[PDB]
């Protein structure tokens, strides 16, 4: 799962529609997430990257997943036949649990987690954070 | 058309069928009422909120927002959501 | 634009989406297929203040800044016909715990 190694420019822009600060992240030549900075929600910017490499979005604060372009993966496409790609970055409808999840998670330190009587099987979900290096473990398989 | 949701509060929630069959639990107690024994009202009323927030928003560019969660109410919210299955 | 209320009296509760444009009687005959009673014995109100019949949602001050789906309005629902209207009465919902 890595970018392409053309060297052919490509000239994109982030718009992000999201309230949270989200981090982009170039994923390598050789598959590992490397990432840029951040951008505050409404903001812009424009970017240089190139065809076919791949890019991903998330909460830059507790790596939680946006879509780019409606799908989880942007690939930059032909830099001209107009000029600037566009890369909108939104919030899913998160499912009611993994939202739930957040708010929690974001109310209390995982540390003092224990002591917040709900079945322990939910103990063990939201002990579980996500990750990119796991979530790519997870697109890696379609 | 409509399915009733029964808080364990007495309160009802009168909400589409459509709505209603996000919750993979829900989809099976119809197929008409539910009950929830454990679920009072100040948590299915945010339930069904999420389900017309699901309905509306999924499959779609207009930006989706935020589902706004109030601290009180996470935990028996998060409870709730586990159990209904979405 | 789609308006999306909470239709709440007693202990009951619709969740229903509606046109701006749309008007008090309309949503009162949406009331009538769920709750099978006629316009004429309902009285439909938000906030107190009593809505009529011919004025539109938008203008009643429904917009899609007011009531989304994730934070809906509500609208008060008050029955028995020309024959004695029921004051306007909503039980509040069950209260959140400790913290
Ligand atoms: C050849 C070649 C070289 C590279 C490494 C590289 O220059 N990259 C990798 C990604 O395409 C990003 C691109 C890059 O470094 N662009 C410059 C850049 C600097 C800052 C940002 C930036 C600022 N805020 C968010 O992103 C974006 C692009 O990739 N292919």
């Amino acid at each position: 799962l890595r970018s392409v190694n053309s060297r052919e420019p490509s000239q994109v822009i982030f718009c992000n529609r999201s309230p949270r600060v989200v981090l982009p992240v170039w994923l390598n030549f050789d598959g590992e997430p490397q990432p840029y900075p951040t951008l505050p929600p409404g903001t812009g910017r424009r970017i240089h990257s190139y065809r076919g490499h791949l890019w991903l979005f998330r909460d830059a604060g507790t790596h939680d997943g946006l879509l780019v372009n409606q799908t989880e993966l942007f690939v930059p496409s032909l830099n001209v036949d107009g000029q600037p790609i566009f890369a909108n970055i939104t919030l899913p409808v998160y499912t009611l649990k993994e939202r739930c999840l957040q708010v929690v998670r974001s109310l209390v330190k995982p540390e003092n987690y224990r002591r917040l009587d709900i079945v322990r099987s939910l103990y063990e979900d939201l002990e579980d954070h996500p990750n990119v290096q796991k979530d790519l473990e997870r697109l890696t398989q379609e | 058309m409509y399915v009733k949701l029964i808080s364990s509060d007495g309160h009802e929630f009168i909400v589409k069928r459509e709505h209603a069959l996000t919750s993979g639990t829900i989809k099976a107690m119809l197929s008409n009422e539910v009950n929830f024994r454990e679920i009072p009202s100040h948590v299915l009323s945010k339930v069904c909120m999420y389900f017309t927030y699901k309905v509306r928003y999924t499959n779609s560019s207009t930006e989706i927002p935020e589902f706004p969660i109030a601290p009180e109410i996470a935990l028996e919210l998060l409870m709730a959501a586990n159990f209904l299955d979405c | 634009m789609d308006v999306f209320l909470m239709i709440r009296r007693h202990k009951t509760t619709i969740f229903t989406d509606a046109k701006e444009s749309s008007t008090v009687f309309e949503l009162k005959r949406i009331v009538e297929g769920i709750l099978k009673r006629p316009p004429d014995e309902q009285r439909l109100y938000k906030d107190d203040q009593l809505l009529d019949d011919g004025k539109t949602l938008g203008e009643c001050g429904f917009t899609s800044q007011t009531a989304r789906p994730q934070a809906p309005a509500t609208v008060g629902l008050a029955f028995r016909a020309d024959d004695t209207f029921e004051a306007l009465c909503i039980e509040p919902f069950s209260s959140p715990p400790e913290l």
